[PDB]
């Protein structure tokens, strides 16, 4: 009886789980990090432009290897 | 008398004045226990802020704890 | 700046309406020129403030530096229209990023 | 800005434009199959399997049956306010906080009332091109709706607002890390289901689409795609604003499955209202946003001033 | 004012913004100072049962609405040259901010929405609109120093509220056209002495605030309501129609005090031929003060029989008569008087 | 040509604006949507004005808000002449 | 090249408004003009706070307004023209060559974005709209805003006796 | 916001193919006479839906009008509580909010809320 | 404006080594790098905030450099994996990064800070 309702209702949660998860996976084929960098405050803007000038793919990350020996 | 009336036909309205009230009293709590204290002197400052030891700001900053 | 015509207590809260003192690069300029707006007045200082008014007029409006960038941008394309300047070498170096 | 973002913000988007679409269809299932539970008698089950494909059955008929060209109309104005009621609605979604950098809505509380208030335009200019006096009579009471609901809908936001500080949706995350925010604002969680409902033109507030009242309200010389976009539109304004009910008053958080169960419990209990409740008259419902939810929200408001006065002393 | 204490609520904001726009030391808190006062003046001067009050307000907000967003887009013009509140030398957008201020204050070319309007008024309301109305528009002109476009509207003004208020028979836009001819010698005296003009402004709202009481009691709408207009005595008629050769500029009355004093300082500043222009227009104005004037001085008229009492106000009409008196006998004191030195 | 190059745009459409206030229409309502446009414009100018300085756009509302109140004065005048007509048309009403 | 696409629209759309009788068609065109306002006028600030309250301002103000179209000139023929159609598109695709072949470092507006400040400015790392909105509940024009409260009290008083409402309801020959 | 422009124009592209795909597919057949007419529940009109229609909430229009102007002065005040004097904040929202109680509670008490009727 | 009367420092002044590392890689490790290079941090910012003028203060910036270099030369002597690991940690955990969202590394990394 009752338990029919739920087909038509997993699909609406399976499908609208989709479009997050997904990116979770898309971002990770080609950016290399599964959270692209977050512009809501300007330091995050200005440190982004710091990376993205730094190499051309900003969310390659630059570690101690960049560092001569002295 | 009035109290009753507005209880009877209105009751939301007797629940958000009462509410309204509270709110009026926890602002004046609040805004007493800001300025009991030295709270235009905050502890954490935005930006990034330098004083001189003869400054007459540099003694104001406060040494607590975090 | 102007004057109140006469002044009563409702003008306390119209004069800091709209003034550069608030956090701007060219307030203390225009502080300098209410300076001698308060001991000059209005109308001499129309006249005996004339370097005070001007400084302030281009730091704000920006008159000058934008007639000097668009001498600059202009006279790039006339020599572009004119064949000394080459199109392939037509624009300069560009700054970095993280500069100004 | 890097070349891949732009990629991937197109493709996260168009995912996100295709998935609303089809749970808009299954929504329109979801809603027959419980609302006929909602009463003793079953849900579609004949077609397809078990019923799954009954909105395909929907969206073939309606996409193959012959286009009304009216006379008395401006068909000029006809033809696109349905266009454009699909494009807010499916436009509106792009404010939906992903913890992945979709947008960075710093502002989403005034897009959505955007979005809101641009949606019920789309209504009644449909209302008003059709040359019908029941969809005039719609119209106009989509206007009277949404000036019932407009400042209550802002105010009651603006309350939430302040137990966040900024208005980025996805600082309500953070601020409900230990519990839902339905412990608190249950007066709203009443309030802002009765506004939801109001937003998106359903029972107990059905006026601009009346069946009994009026004769199918604004949509009464609508057919055959322009009431299959103007169909999708109103599923998918209820889709976000059961969103936005899962958004406010329960976790913010969008990598859990249970996230995306409640958001079906919502639209659950967006099914389960229209089946309860009779309708109201617009009169009353004027009556209701203007002396009832406004005061109460003021009154509230105050309520939040004092008390973030309070909290902010104390930290 | 009558019939509703909102009505003083009204007048209470209209006082409030007309005090803020000349207090004001920046152009946008004088803008918002006229809003103010247009929202305040704009529910008096409505009236549901009169089908003309309707009109004369609508009249009214689309002139002041017209002229204060002229205002404010020469204001900001100026802010965007010139970045302090006024300008250093005289330029175009400054002829823009004076036409918008000569639209708002009614003078001539734009003058014309004035006695078209008047004549759906009552007469508080035109005593309102024709001396508080006039602070605003006409104290902002002061801070603009030009001559060309000034003259040009004082003389079109003493022109034109000469001329105009020949022909109408309706005292409303006949005390309409005599405003604009007493607009023209306060913008006159405006580029020469700001307290001579705040003079002129007093003793021309004092002889407008005295007339009206005379209208607005007996309700004379009419030119010859004035001549069947009941007195129980005729020498009484005839001394109450004196401050219309006081408002003409006839001495020995009080109004012969303020011309005087624009006259002097107007040729101790060197100007005698605009001044010489400003003579031969209020002659025009003395004239059709002299047919009101027909109404009480022959002493003896073929009058209407069956009206026999006359019936007036009375804290109203014991306020009218210390001004009449003040109006006729006013040069004694000339010696108390402390301003003019 | 500093003047021409900025700011010299909401002036002529300013204008435009004040052509589309003052052109004879046959209804009132018009003229307050020509009203609504010539807002939009000065808020154009005045929002230029306020973000060539920095921190005071705070102004920006308050336009707004006297704005919206003209705006009301003119929709209850639009009600009050159907107190005393049984229209808006502009020759319909006294001309003197 | 946005702003430059911007300006286009909204000359082409200023000339349709001063072309159109019909209120409905002004309706139409300044909702277009409020639309392409509110993007160019964000351009402007660091932030995009005035935008999102001029379209809260300009869509509450011609709700009222559509019913005032249908309660008054509700019945008015619409009149198609050629020669504006013909007028704008020629306009508008001879701005937008206009604005492809121009240099937009000329054409861009000298008013400073939240990129375009520098990176030494320490206000500029706040919250975006803090110190623009901030003056409004200051000490020195709290009191501007306390006039606006008591405005806004009075205008609403003179609407209620404007608009009587136990006269009745308004249309067309009432 | 470019990002913004550019996907609106995406949904509008898409929403219009899918509204021209509707039309394309949709069954062609004659027009008739009385099949375009307005509905009416199936009689003749006796009036077209452009004749004037009454207003009976002109009042609640205006004062919705000037309601959202009065909501477009609320929402700074989250952002201004951290960084402004408390006092002059809590004068400022407190009188705002009474005011506006003042106002409401005016207009209920003269019944102006009400449609007029 | 710039002209030919102002003085401007030679090229072979601002040609000296840059700080080059990434944003998570100065995240990661920046509560250690301020107890290190609190002295010339705050006499180069309270210079630069009096004197307004990027002319002065170049000894300064040269100073805040190399510490900043000094301090991660000093990281990588020594549990340069550790740090690696952190940085990739605060890098792909979260939009924003975020010390909340991983402390696990942070813990070993400052383990590794304390132990050396
Ligand atoms: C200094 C600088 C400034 C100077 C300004 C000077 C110019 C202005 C002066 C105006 C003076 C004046 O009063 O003029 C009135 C005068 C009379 O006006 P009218 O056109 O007769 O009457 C108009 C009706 O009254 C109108 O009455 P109505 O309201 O009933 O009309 C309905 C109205 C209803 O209109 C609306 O509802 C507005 C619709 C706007 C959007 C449309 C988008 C379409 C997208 C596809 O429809 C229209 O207005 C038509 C609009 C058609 C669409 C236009 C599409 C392009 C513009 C797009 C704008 C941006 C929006 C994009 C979409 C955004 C989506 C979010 O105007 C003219 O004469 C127009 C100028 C014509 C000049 C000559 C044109 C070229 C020559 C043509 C003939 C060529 C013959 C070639 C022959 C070759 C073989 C031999
Ligand atoms: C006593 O006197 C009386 C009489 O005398 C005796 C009478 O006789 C009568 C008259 C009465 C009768 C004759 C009978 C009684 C009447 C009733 C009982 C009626 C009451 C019952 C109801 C109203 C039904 C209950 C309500 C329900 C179930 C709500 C739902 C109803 C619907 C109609 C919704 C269905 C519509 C749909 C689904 C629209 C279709 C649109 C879509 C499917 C679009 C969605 C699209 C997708 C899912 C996919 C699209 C994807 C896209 C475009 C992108 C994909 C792209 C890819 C690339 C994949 C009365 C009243 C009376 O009193
Ligand atoms: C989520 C679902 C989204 C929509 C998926 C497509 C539509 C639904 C499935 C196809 C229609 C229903 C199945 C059907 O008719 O099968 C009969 C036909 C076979 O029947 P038939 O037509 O050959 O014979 C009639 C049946 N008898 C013999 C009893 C008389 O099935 C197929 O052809 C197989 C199709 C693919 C099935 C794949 C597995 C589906 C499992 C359930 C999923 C839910
Ligand atoms: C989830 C969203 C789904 C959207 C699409 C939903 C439907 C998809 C499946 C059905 C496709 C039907 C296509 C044809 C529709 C019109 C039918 C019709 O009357 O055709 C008559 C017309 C004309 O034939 P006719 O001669 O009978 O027409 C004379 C006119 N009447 C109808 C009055 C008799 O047929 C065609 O145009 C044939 C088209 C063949 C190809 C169709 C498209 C195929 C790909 C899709
Ligand atoms: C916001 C969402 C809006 C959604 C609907 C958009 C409708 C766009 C219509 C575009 C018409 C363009 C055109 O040329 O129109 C001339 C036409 C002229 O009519 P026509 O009938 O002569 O045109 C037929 C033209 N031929 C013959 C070539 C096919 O007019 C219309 O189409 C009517 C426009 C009505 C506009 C209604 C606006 C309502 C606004 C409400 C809020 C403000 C109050
Ligand atoms: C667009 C939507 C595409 C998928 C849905 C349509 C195709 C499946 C389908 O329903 O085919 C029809 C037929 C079942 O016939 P039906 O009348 O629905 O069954 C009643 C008994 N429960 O089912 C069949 O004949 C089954 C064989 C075809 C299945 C095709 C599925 C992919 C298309
Ligand atoms: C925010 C506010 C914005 C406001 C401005 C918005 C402007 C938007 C653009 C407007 C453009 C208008 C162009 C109008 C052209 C058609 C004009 C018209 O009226 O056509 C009439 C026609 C039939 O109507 P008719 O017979 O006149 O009936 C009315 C009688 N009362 O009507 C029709 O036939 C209906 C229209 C059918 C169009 C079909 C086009 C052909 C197919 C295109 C390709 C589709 C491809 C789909 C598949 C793609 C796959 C990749
Ligand atoms: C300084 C300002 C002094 C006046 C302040 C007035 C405040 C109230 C304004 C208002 O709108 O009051 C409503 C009503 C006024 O009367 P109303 O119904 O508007 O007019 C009918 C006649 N045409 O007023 C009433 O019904 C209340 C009774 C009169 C006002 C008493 C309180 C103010 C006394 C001063
Ligand atoms: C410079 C020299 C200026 C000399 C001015 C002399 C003034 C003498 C005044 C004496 C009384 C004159 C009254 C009179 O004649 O008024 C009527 C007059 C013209 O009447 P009108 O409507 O043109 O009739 C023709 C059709 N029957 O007028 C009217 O009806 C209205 C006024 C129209 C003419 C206005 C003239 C304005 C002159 C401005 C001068 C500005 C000088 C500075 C410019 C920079
Ligand atoms: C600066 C702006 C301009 C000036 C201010 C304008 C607005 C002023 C608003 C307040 C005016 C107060 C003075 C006028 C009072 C008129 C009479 C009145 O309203 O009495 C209060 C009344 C009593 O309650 P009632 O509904 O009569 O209950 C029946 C009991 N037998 O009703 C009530 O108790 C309920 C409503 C009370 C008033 C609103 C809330 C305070
Ligand atoms: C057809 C357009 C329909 C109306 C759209 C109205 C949108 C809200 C009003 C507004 O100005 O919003 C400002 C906002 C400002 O952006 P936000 O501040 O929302 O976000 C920053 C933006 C990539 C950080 C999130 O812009 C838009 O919403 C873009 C509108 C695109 C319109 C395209 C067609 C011209
Ligand atoms: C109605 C006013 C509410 C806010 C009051 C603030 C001041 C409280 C007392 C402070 C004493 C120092």
């Amino acid at each position: 009886m009752w338990f029919e309702i739920l087909p038509g209702a997993v699909i609406i949660t399976t499908l609208l789980s989709v479009p997050i998860y997904a990116m979770y996976g898309l971002d990770k084929l080609m950016i290399g990090n599964a959270f692209r960098r977050n512009m809501d405050e300007r330091f995050s803007r200005v440190m982004y432009q710091r990376d993205f000038r730094l190499t051309d793919n900003p969310y390659k990350m630059n570690g101690l290897e960049q560092i001569p020996d002295e | 008398s009035l109290l009753k009336r507005a209880w009877n036909e209105i009751p939301d309205i007797v629940g958000g004045s009462a509410l309204a009230l509270a709110g009026i009293v926890m602002a004046t709590i609040g805004v007493a226990n800001y300025y009991a204290k030295d709270g235009d002197n905050r502890r954490y400052k935005l930006g990034y802020v330098v004083y001189r030891h003869d400054d007459p700001r540099a003694l104001k900053v406060r040494n607590d704890e975090d | 700046s102007l004057t109140p015509f006469l002044r009563l207590p409702l003008t306390d809260l119209t004069g800091c309406l709209i003034n550069h003192q608030t956090y701007d690069k060219c307030g203390k300029f225009e502080m300098k020129m209410m300076e001698c707006f308060e001991a000059y007045g209005l109308e001499r200082g129309k006249r005996e403030c004339a370097d005070l008014i001007s400084d302030f007029q281009e730091c704000v409006g920006m008159q000058k530096q934008l007639m000097r960038f668009h001498a600059m941008r202009n006279e790039r394309y006339k020599q572009w229209l004119k064949g000394e300047r080459k199109g392939q070498e037509f624009f300069a170096d560009p700054p970095r990023v993280d500069a100004y | 800005m890097f070349y891949m973002e732009f990629i991937l913000s197109l493709i996260g988007s168009l995912l996100l434009i295709i998935c609303v679409l089809v749970s808009v269809a299954f929504l329109t299932l979801l809603e027959r199959k419980v609302l006929g539970y909602i009463q003793i008698r079953k849900g579609p089950n004949k077609v397809g399997l078990m019923g799954i494909p009954q909105p395909f059955c929907d969206a073939i008929k309606l996409f193959t049956k012959e286009q009304t060209y009216p006379l008395l109309s401006n068909y000029l104005s006809y033809y696109i306010s349905p266009i454009f009621s699909l494009f807010l609605s499916l436009f509106v979604w792009m404010c939906m906080p992903f913890f992945v950098k979709l947008y960075s809505f710093n502002l989403g509380g005034l897009f959505f009332l955007c979005c809101t208030s641009l949606g019920v335009y789309t209504v009644m200019v449909a209302g008003w091109s059709s040359n019908s006096n029941y969809a005039l009579l719609g119209g106009l009471r989509a206007v009277a709706q949404t000036i019932s609901y407009e400042v209550s809908l802002a105010l009651i936001l603006l309350s939430f607002i302040f137990l966040i500080g900024s208005y980025n949706m996805i600082y309500f995350f953070f601020y409900q890390v230990y519990m839902w925010f339905l412990i608190i604002l249950f007066p709203m969680a009443l309030v802002w289901v009765s506004i939801s409902l109001a937003e998106t033109n359903r029972t107990p507030f059905d006026f601009a689409e009346g069946e009994s009242e009026l004769v199918s309200g604004f949509n009464v010389e609508y057919s055959s795609g322009g009431f299959a976009l103007i169909f999708m539109a109103e599923y998918a304004s209820i889709l976000f604003m059961s969103m936005l009910f899962c958004v406010i008053f329960l976790g913010c958080d969008v990598f859990n499955l249970l996230f995306y169960m409640k958001l079906t419990f919502i639209s659950f209990v967006f099914i389960w209202v229209r089946g309860t409740l009779p309708r109201f008259r617009y009169d009353k419902l004027m009556y209701l946003a203007w002396k009832c939810f406004l005061s109460f929200s003021l009154n509230y408001l105050l309520f939040f001033i004092g008390f973030k006065i309070l909290l902010f002393s104390l930290l | 004012m009558f019939n509703n204490s909102s009505k003083i609520l009204f007048i209470t904001i209209m006082i409030i913004g007309t005090l803020i726009t000349v207090t004001s030391n920046s152009w946008l808190g004088a803008w918002m100072g006229l809003e103010i006062n247009l929202l305040s003046f704009i529910p008096l001067l409505s009236d549901n049962n009169n089908l003309m009050s309707t009109e004369a307000s609508l009249k009214y907000f689309l002139t002041q609405v017209l002229a204060s967003t002229v205002l404010l887009f020469s204001s900001i013009l100026l802010m965007l040259k010139n970045n302090m509140n006024n300008e250093i030398n005289e330029s175009f957008t400054s002829m823009i901010i004076m036409s918008a201020l000569l639209l708002k204050s009614g003078a001539a070319p734009f003058h014309f929405w004035f006695p078209n309007m008047m004549e759906g008024l009552t007469w508080m309301n035109a005593l309102m609109l024709m001396t508080w109305q006039k602070i605003a528009p006409l104290m902002l002109i002061s801070y603009l120093n030009i001559k060309y476009l000034l003259l040009i509207s004082v003389i079109l003004s003493v022109i034109i509220g000469a001329i105009g208020g020949l022909n109408q028979t309706s005292l409303r836009k006949l005390m309409a056209f005599s405003s604009i001819n007493h607009l023209g010698w306060m913008l006159s005296s405006l580029m020469i002495s700001e307290s001579i003009w705040l003079i002129y402004f007093f003793f021309y709202s004092f002889l407008s605030f005295v007339l009206t009481f005379m209208f607005n009691i007996f309700k004379l709408f009419h030119l010859n309501q004035l001549f069947s207009w009941f007195v129980n005595s005729k020498i009484l008629k005839f001394t109450l129609f004196m401050n219309f050769l006081s408002l003409g500029g006839l001495p020995p009355f009080l109004g012969f005090l303020p011309k005087w004093l624009v006259i002097q300082q107007l040729t101790l500043c060197n100007q005698y031929f605009m001044l010489t222009l400003m003579m031969m227009s209020t002659l025009i104005t003395l004239f059709f003060y002299l047919r009101i004037c027909y109404s009480a001085f022959m002493m003896n008229y073929f009058e209407n029989n069956w009206i026999m009492k006359m019936n007036m106000n009375s804290i109203n009409y014991n306020m009218y008569m210390i001004m009449t008196f003040f109006s006729i006998f006013g040069l004694f004191l000339i010696s108390l008087f402390y301003f003019m030195f | 040509m500093i003047m021409i190059l900025y700011w010299s745009l909401p002036m002529i459409l300013f204008i435009l604006g004040l052509f589309c206030f003052v052109s004879n229409r046959k209804h009132l309502l018009s003229m307050l949507l020509s009203l609504e446009f010539i807002v939009l414009m000065l808020f154009f100018m005045l929002f230029i004005y306020l973000n060539m300085l920095n921190y005071e756009s705070y102004f920006s509302m308050m336009f707004l808000t006297f704005s919206v109140c003209e705006g009301a004065l003119g929709l209850s005048i639009l009600v009050s002449m159907i107190r005393t007509h049984g229209n808006d048309y502009f020759q319909s009403f006294s001309i003197m | 090249m946005i702003q430059l696409m911007l300006y286009s629209l909204i000359i082409t759309t200023s000339i349709i408004f001063l072309n159109m009788i019909h209120p409905l068609a002004l309706g139409l065109t300044l909702l277009i003009q409020t639309i392409f306002v509110c993007l160019l006028t964000g351009l402007m600030t660091k932030s995009f706070w005035y935008s999102y309250i001029l379209f809260l301002i300009f869509l509450g103000g011609m709700l009222v307004l559509f019913i005032y179209v249908t309660s008054l000139a509700s019945n008015e023929m619409f009149n198609l023209s050629m020669k504006l159609t013909l007028f704008s598109s020629l306009i508008l695709i001879f701005m937008l060559i206009l604005s492809f072949i121009m240099d937009k470092t000329s054409s861009s507006l000298f008013l400073m974005n939240n990129d375009m400040q520098s990176i030494i400015n320490m206000n500029s790392y706040f919250m975006e709209n803090s110190l623009s909105l901030n003056k409004l509940y200051n000490f020195p024009t709290n009191f501007i805003t306390i006039l606006l409260m008591n405005y806004l009290l009075i205008t609403l008083i003179v609407i209620v006796k404007i608009t009587k409402l136990f006269k009745g309801p308004i249309r067309m020959m009432s | 916001m470019f990002s913004i422009i550019f996907i609106a124009l995406l949904i509008l592209l898409i929403t219009t193919i899918v509204m021209f795909l509707a039309s394309i597919l949709s069954k062609k057949a004659l027009i008739d006479r009385e099949k375009s007419s307005p509905f009416e529940c199936g009689f003749d009109p006796k009036s077209s839906s452009r004749l004037p229609f009454s207003l009976r909430f002109f009042l609640i229009t205006i004062i919705f009008l000037i309601f959202d102007v009065e909501i477009a002065l609320i929402l700074p005040m989250i952002i201004i509580m951290k960084y402004s004097n408390i006092m002059i904040w809590t004068i400022t929202s407190i009188i705002f909010i009474l005011i506006l109680l003042i106002g409401l509670y005016h207009e209920w008490n003269q019944g102006m809320l009400n449609w007029s009727n | 404006v710039i002209t030919n009367n102002t003085t401007l420092p030679e090229e072979s002044e601002l040609n000296v080594q840059e700080l080059n590392l990434s944003s998570a890689a100065l995240r990661a490790g920046a509560f250690h790098l301020g107890k290190q290079c609190e002295q010339a941090n705050n006499e180069f910012m309270l210079c630069r905030q009096e004197l307004d003028d990027p002319r002065a203060c170049l000894a300064e910036g040269k100073a805040v450099t190399s510490c900043a270099l000094d301090f991660f030369r000093k990281v990588k002597k020594t549990c340069h994996e550790e740090f690696t690991q952190y940085a990739t940690c605060l890098d792909k955990s979260s939009g924003t990064m975020a010390f909340s969202h991983c402390r696990k590394t942070q813990g070993v990394f400052d383990k590794c800070i304390k132990d050396n």
